RNA sequence: GGAACCUUACCAGGGCUUGACAUAUAUAGGAUAUAGUUAGAGAUAAUUAUUCCCCGUUUGGGGUCUAUAUACAGGUGCUGCAUGGUUGUCGUCAGCUCGUGCUGUGAGGUGUUGGGUUAAGUCCCGCAACGAGCGCAACCCUUGUUAUCUGUUACCAGCAUGUAAUGGUGGGGACUCAGAUAAGACUGCCGGUGAUAAGUCGGAGGAAGGUGAGGAUGACGUCAAAUCAUCAUGGCCCUUAUGUCCUGGGCUACACACGUGCUACAAUGGCCUGUACAAAGCGAAGCGAAACAGUGAUGUGAAGCAAAACGCAUAAAGCAGGUCUCAGUCCGGAUUGAAGUCUGAAACUCGACUUCAUGAAGUUGGAAUCGCUAGUAAUCGUAUAUCAGAAUGAUACGGUGAA
């Protein structure tokens, strides 16, 4: 019970949940006991994920651990982004205004709809073809 | 439905492939539901009246 | 009818290679089938190929100018007054400018003859850069078709 | 396109069938080049006939006509005449310039 | 860990009487003076049925129902013969049902 | 075919099922169907004697003990002769099921604060060629004066035996069907007649 | 296309009728309903009328008929070669 | 929300006539019973084993079926224009009416005709109108934040640690999570505008702002709209028949015309190899693992499990490499031939799947026409219902994700 992780946070996305742990270090990232770069194979999604750190100019001095499950690759990237934002907030009040300016505190409550009877999908309907 | 068909469904066939489930309330041969052992129309009527415990309307 | 649509998303100014919204929008227009990663890779590779076919370091510059060489100015919108349909000219808005440009390049590149993915699209991109090809032809066609029918310009309602 | 004559609960005398055809050649001088389909449904339900004619136009207009009668010949005469007149009216709608 | 535990699962259609029976049991066992592990809520089981509305052709129009089952769990430490006997002896309002494992 | 069943709307919000028990997957269908059998047999055996019962509701605390509660406003007549009719139920029920049936009679306090009772009364009246408009007006007035905050009655069918079917409706007070927190009582009844069948529906807001 | 582990299908009544015909020198015709019975190689060279729902259609069975089913040679619906 | 038999209402055939099934009236000794025989396609009849049994200590009795004679049964036969019930539709469109009063000889009108305003007959003011009811909205259920309560079968941070693969093991309430109880969003507040209004455009706080998103909820009535074929039902109709038991055929038939979907025509792709990330569901005659055999469909086996405990089930697009070169092609996989897999008594007409070969039409499709405003179109898989077996349909779930 060292509690070396100085702060902890949670983040959510479409159907994914990630738990974030701030530790002292050179900024290394550990995700699901695997390398961050090897796990999130898309550099686009990795930049997606590390954007909160670059905005809060804190990368390279805090190490991150992530336990993430659910959702797809993009969903997990968004979830860990939200988790990083919440962890930085839990750390310092100073970053609150800039994070809220970038919208990193309000999470995408947007989720997939449900299918409806009489519809091929959430909104698509069957063909009419009146003639 | 046809009471004779209801009784024959109740009875034992020569083998199970010869027998089909029926709503034994109304004997409708089809639209059956195993969890309730009755057809869609009987299920709808009685669940709507609340005679089937645990079954309420679904908001999704 | 109930105008003043809700504020667009606009938040996707792609934070991957250039922090530029216009590249993101171009990739989105590129998309088939719901495959953002494929579109992003194709676009990145193709613009790189263009930047080394013209051998400049700054790829933003050449990409943006090849877009602006196709962004149109005045287009034709059809109205009708008194049972007479008139193809009145009207000035486009800037967003519609990028839209029409990107649509024209994409259509020409897809319908061209080529070997491969970024091959087709880089080839079309430099043709636009040099102000020649199907995309530029379509742009100038729209331009001077609108100009050939400038008499009705007083119908801008 | 050429017209589709359907029937329910009734049997087509060839007399009445070519009666229907003879009433329908009125279209193929003026209207045929403007329509997608022309369906004519006959039903015999309450010791009477119920006729439903239906036409689709190339510009998105849909014409429907429902009638009842006692004698098939008279019902067909009235219903086809009404259908032709309404079709002419729509054609003139559009061509009024 | 523990010498043995009594695993008792409470099943119901109705949350109110399910909960009522839950505190009834917890009071009944704390009367017998045994250490207790918290009433722990299991996920509710939802079975959705979609049925036609009209008794005939109309297909686009339907109606949906659920069956909802609510489940709670109680764990009893250091099983006692008298404690198990009392648990079996307890009477219970209809609509809430009990499953016991030693 | 509009107008969803109000009871179905109000179940689990402010109403409850007409059968109090719960069982797992193994026993559910069999016990459900034995409940249905209980109702149909009781109602056959009683509407042989033409009796109008508000409800038949079941309580099953035990997989082999069952409590059947008939709720009605003429409890003595329903009882019959010294509970001999009560046991006439019970013996017949055990003649087909293997459980212990205890029958109790729930007395109705306010006969016109019960939509089902109102509906049965209407149906019996129109079964004896009573004029539908007069019957509906009288029943509406009586139950509205007794203290109900809103009442609506609709009968349909061959009224007065004409060839052409018709429906007649009366109402006054508040009958807010779309309100969920409303306490709306709904009753349905049905009259067999020499000219056909006549449906009677009653909504009553409290 | 049954499994091998099941072997071919012949109805039992038809099968002992086939054995009786095999033990009889008289080559009598056998009338049958079980169209699903496989032509077992033993019952080559017989004459069987199978019911196609209307009438008993007869066949002489040769060796090469083996492996088929009896219904394969009793047409059940007739087309007059024209749709008028 | 499943036509190989049953289903099944049709057809060619064979039996039964208080009937395949009931209730009640009086006989006179078992029911059908379990397993077979005789013929049979089976239904069937003759049969063989055997009985009036149980409560009473048996006769008399209490009821029970034979097997008879009836009251009676029966019908998916006609009429939805004799009907109930249920449903579609205009239409989740915002309308539809009543009490009293006033007004017109009257049918009626006013209220509900005015100016603003809203998604709305929503709201404000004025007006011979004053009020009210069914609707709108709200109350409800999911999802979106936080607080308390509980940490197994769930969770795993800091510990040890099982070589794995598994929080797997000892451990731990921190977190997620599950589900109960509550808070929270009400134009609440601020600025401008608006008739001091109703309202309206931005701003702050905040997870959520102007109905947050979705669902449920469908007024008076219309179309003699759909259904007697789910049930109920008036009248008519058959009564060894239109009823009923079984065998087989049929609902799967074709020179044709139209509607709904799937797969494609290929390079935002096909094929080969390696690797990564889900949710919602289902399991008792049912889930069926580890492994082995097999190119494969699957086979033997049984662990575990009435299951947030185990199983279905290592999701697919994706990514990392090799190959193809615009070719009717390594595109397309229809069609047929051969050999297999599973289901059940049986799958020839008329099941699904696999292996091998066969490789057609098809070059983005005329007139015309459909769906969709954001997690939406588009595409990729998963699960369920009916079910012995058999979905491109239907219901539901998640992944990527626009213009
Ligand atoms: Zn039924």
């Amino acid at each position: 019970f060292s509690n070396v992780n100085l702060s902890m946070g949670t983040g959510r996305r479409k159907s994914s949940v990630a738990r974030v742990y701030i530790r002292e270090g050179s900024g290394n990232i550990k995700v699901n006991n695997r390398d961050f770069d090897s796990y999130i194979q898309l550099e686009n999604l990795r930049t997606m994920a590390l954007s909160p750190l670059v905005l809060t100019n804190t990368l390279g001095k805090y190490d991150l651990y992530i336990n993430v499950y659910g959702g797809g690759i993009s969903g997990q990237s968004g979830a860990i982004r939200h988790g990083i934002s919440r962890a930085l907030f839990k750390l310092d009040e100073s970053n609150k205004m800039i994070l809220r300016s970038n919208g990193f505190l309000t999470r995408d409550s947007r989720k997939v709809e449900r299918k409806k009877f009489g519809q091929k999908k959430a909104r698509k309907s069957f063909q009419f073809s009146k003639r | 439905a046809k009471k004779s068909m209801i009784i024959r469904a109740l009875r034992k066939p020569k083998y199970k492939t010869r027998q089909n489930n029926r709503c034994k309330l109304c004997g409708r041969p089809r639209g059956y539901l195993r969890d309730f052992c009755m057809c869609r129309i009987c299920f709808r009527k009685y669940a709507s009246e609340g005679l089937i415990p645990g079954v309420s309307k679904s908001s999704w | 009818m109930s105008r003043k649509n809700k504020k667009i998303k606009k938040k996707v100014f792609v934070d991957t290679r250039y922090n530029s919204r216009i590249v993101a929008k171009f990739a989105n227009r590129m998309m088939y089938d719901g495959k953002k990663s494929i579109s992003e890779s194709i676009l990145y590779s193709s613009i790189d190929l263009l930047a080394d076919k013209l051998e400049e370091s700054d790829k933003m510059a050449v990409f943006y100018k090849a877009l602006d060489n196709i962004k149109p100015l005045v287009e034709v919108r059809s109205r009708r007054v008194g049972g007479a349909t008139y193809q009145v000219p009207v000035e486009v808005r800037e967003e519609r400018r990028e839209a029409l440009a990107m649509k024209w390049i994409i259509f020409a590149a897809r319908k061209s003859s080529g070997r491969s993915m970024k091959e087709k699209l880089s080839n079309e991109l430099l043709n636009a850069y040099n102000s020649t090809g199907a995309a530029f032809k379509k742009k100038e066609d729209t331009h001077r078709m609108a100009e050939a029918n400038k008499a009705f310009t007083h119908y801008r309602w | 396109m050429e017209p589709k004559i359907q029937t329910v609960n009734y049997s087509l005398n060839e007399n009445e069938k070519n009666f229907i055809l003879k009433k329908l050649e009125k279209f193929d001088t003026h209207i045929k080049k403007h329509i997608d389909n022309l369906k004519i449904t006959i039903k015999k339900e309450h010791e009477l006939f119920k006729l439903d004619a239906h036409i689709h136009f190339n510009w998105g207009k849909i014409i429907h006509i429902r009638e009842d009668g006692k004698i098939l010949l008279n019902l067909i005469d009235s219903a086809i005449a009404r259908l032709y007149k309404t079709a002419t009216k729509e054609k003139e709608k559009k061509n009024n310039k | 860990i523990a010498k043995d535990k009594i695993r008792v699962r409470l099943f119901s259609f109705d949350v109110k009487i399910l909960d009522q029976s839950a505190e009834s049991i917890v009071k009944a066992v704390q009367k017998a003076k045994a250490q207790i592990k918290g009433p722990i809520p299991l996920p509710t089981k939802i079975k959705k049925y979609t049925v036609l509305r009209s008794p005939h052709v109309n297909k686009k129009s339907r109606e949906q129902f659920e069956m909802r089952t609510h489940k709670r769990l109680i764990d009893i430490l250091e099983p006692t013969s008298a404690l198990m006997d009392s648990l079996m002896k307890l009477e219970l309002p209809a609509g809430v049902e009990v499953d016991i494992k030693q | 075919g509009q107008k969803v069943h109000p009871y179905s709307l109000r179940v689990k919000i402010n109403k409850d099922w007409k059968s109090k028990w719960y069982f797992d997957k193994k026993l559910y269908s069999a016990i459900l169907h034995e409940d249905f059998l209980i109702r149909r047999e009781i109602m056959k055996f009683l509407k042989g004697i033409k009796f109008d019962i508000s409800d038949i509701e079941i309580i099953r605390n035990n997989p082999q003990k069952v409590t059947v509660v008939i709720v009605t406003p003429r409890p003595g007549s329903v009882i019959g002769l010294k509970g001999s009719n009560l046991e006439k139920i019970g013996q017949l029920l055990t003649k087909k099921i293997s459980k212990k049936i205890s029958i109790k009679i729930k007395e109705v306090k306010r006969p016109e604060l019960d939509a089902q009772i109102i509906a049965n009364g209407i149906a019996k009246q129109v079964e004896n060629r009573a004029s539908y408009r007069k019957v509906l007006k009288s029943s509406l007035s009586t139950s509205m004066l007794k203290g109900a905050q809103g009442l609506k009655i609709k009968i349909a069918g061959r009224l007065g035996g004409a060839e052409i079917a018709r429906s007649f409706e009366v109402k006054e007070g508040r009958v807010p069907l779309h309100t969920l927190r409303a306490n709306i009582d709904y009753g349905f009844s049905e009259a067999q007649t020499t000219y056909g069948i006549i449906g009677v529906k009653v909504w009553l807001f409290k | 296309a049954r499994s091998i582990k099941k072997g071919p299908f012949i109805e039992k009544s038809l099968y002992q009728k086939v054995l009786s015909s095999f033990g009889s020198e008289k080559r009598v015709v056998i009338k049958t309903y079980s169209r699903s019975s496989t032509i077992i190689p033993e019952m080559v060279s017989l004459t069987i009328s199978v019911y196609n729902g209307k009438t008993f259609i007869p066949i002489y069975i040769t060796e090469d008929l083996v492996g088929h089913k009896l219904g394969e040679f009793s047409p059940t619906r007739i087309f007059r070669g024209h749709a008028k």
